[PDB]
């Protein structure tokens, strides 16, 4: 038993991480087969970053302006192109450590592992959720751009996030691996703000089920609510409404614990109205929303 | 306050 | 900015994980050079785990009773021996993925990364602290025994933990890689209980420095305290006494933030006596004690 | 209640 914020093993991703340098600007790239993917602002100097015209900046670059290092080996760039907010650098060598992989786009509420990297070298791994306002609450310093987020399924790495920048509130923003931003943000150093965030309700319920599977039962009660009566409380407490698909996704956990989804919703309602009364759930004094139903099943059962 | 692009400096 | 529970990249350890099966009992092993290390209760049946005599149980085994699998490849066991609570299975193939490594025992209050595995296959990675009572608060199911905990420094993996078992309270217990238990525990399915735990004071202070570095300052105040006056409060709240050595270790974080350690102790005293009054620190409504000073510096400075 | 050794079943 036990329940922890748990990342996927990072080995398959570590072997893809490279360093990309343009002038004095450096960040991380993702080397898959003979292409290195990285955030396009590597072609910015410091003075370029407030109002870059990336088309202009890139046309003035040639292949030899891109220094790509895989460990100590320098990879020769033989072609380059811009796709949205990422650069694709064709290199003369295919990564012999390329895993089976997919590029995927995730939706708010889903989770992924981040391999934080600096100078092409992996530094650490942690778990993240994409917030309803499309930001992520990561841990990123200067040099971390190009670090990637990912999920692993049966030795296939699904890359879902590439890191670009930090908003003034201290949260983080990035793109999918085709360079499309998550959220209404652009890659320049301007005043930008995310939309008002909300709490991921289905994830809170999934984590309450994890707590029950692990023997925390003190928040359970005899009541059951309706999907509509609950959503009224949800909107009052800045929680996302619960959908029927959410109720259906919670099916395996409801059946495992024998606690109906709407039975659990009455626990959540009580916790939102009255708090925890000095008690904790799975070691937390706050309601946790960065575990999906899949995360709970993966960890509380099997592997 | 402004966004910080998080490339590094060499 | 930001602060997360952050594990070391696990790739160097993933290459060492194998499956070890004896009869119908299976768990994970650690394959380094030509030895596979694993918990010795792999040689138990369910009937054996209440009151095993492991010396007898191992004499009744032979090399061929150990099925060792690295992925799809079966490794041939050419020797077997016991070292405390760990089995050492000599195999005919050295692991080509063996990293530079050390077997180190860690101190209570220190942290490490756990690579949880089942059937020799890594499933996930997360950070743990060795609690003052020598348990860890992990996430472990049946089949996870033999998962290891480690830290990485340069290219060197320092293995510090091998997982064996779960106590009735739901906390976890295991050994160093020489098979010596952390804490007053034994590998048998008997009633056992850990001593009373305490909160790791120096780590709580480290995390408060993390919070200041990240812009949480509401708990700061102009007051200061003496080490002895603080420890009087710490003892009342089941916190570990603070030592001058702890103060020394916090020196770099103190210098960086400009908050003297005993000033930050005055903040901690206030939080212990008054709570947070509905506020949070780094997203937490509880005082976090599973980050060491080194963990804070590593993450707030970007060590690779 | 007793300790649970966390080997698995083949």
């Amino acid at each position: 038993s036990g329940f922890r914020k748990m990342a996927f093993p990072s080995g398959k991703v570590e072997g893809c991480m490279v360093q990309v340098t343009c002038g004095t600007t450096t960040l991380n790239g993702l080397w898959l087969d003979d292409v290195v993917y990285c955030p396009r602002h590597v072609i910015c100097t410091s003075e370029d970053m407030l109002n870059p015209n990336y088309e202009d900046l890139l046309i003035r670059k040639s292949n030899h302006n891109f220094l790509v290092q895989a460990g100590n080996v320098q990879l020769r760039v033989i072609g380059h192109s811009m796709q949205n907010c990422v650069l694709k650098l064709k290199v003369d060598t295919a990564n012999p450590k390329t895993p089976k992989y997919k590029f995927v786009r995730i939706q708010p509420g889903q989770t992924f592992s981040v391999l934080a990297c600096y100078n092409g070298s992996p530094s650490g791994v942690y778990q993240c959720a994409m917030r309803p306002n499309f930001t992520i609450k990561g841990s990123f310093l200067n040099g971390s751009a190009g670090s990637v987020g990912f999920n692993i399924d049966y030795d296939c790495v699904s890359f879902c996030y590439m890191h670009h920048m930090e908003l003034p509130t201290g949260v983080h923003a990035g793109t999918d691996l085709e360079g499309n931003f998550y959220g209404p943000f652009v890659d320049r150093q301007t005043a930008q703000a995310a939309g008002t965030d909300t709490t991921i309700t289905v994830n809170v319920l999934a984590w309450l089920y994890a707590a029950v599977i692990n023997g925390d039962r003190w928040f359970l009660n005899r009541f059951t609510t309706t999907l509509n009566d609950f959503n009224l409380v949800a909107m009052k407490y800045n929680y996302e409404p619960l959908t029927q698909d959410h109720v259906d996704i919670l099916g395996p956990l409801s059946a495992q614990t024998g606690i109906a989804v709407l039975d659990m919703c009455a626990s959540l309602k009580e916790l939102l109205q009255n708090g925890m009364n000095g008690r904790t759930i799975l070691g937390s004094a706050l309601l946790e929303d960065e575990f999906t139903p899949f995360d709970v099943v993966r960890q509380c059962s099997g592997v | 306050a402004t966004v910080r692009l998080q490339a590094g400096n060499a």
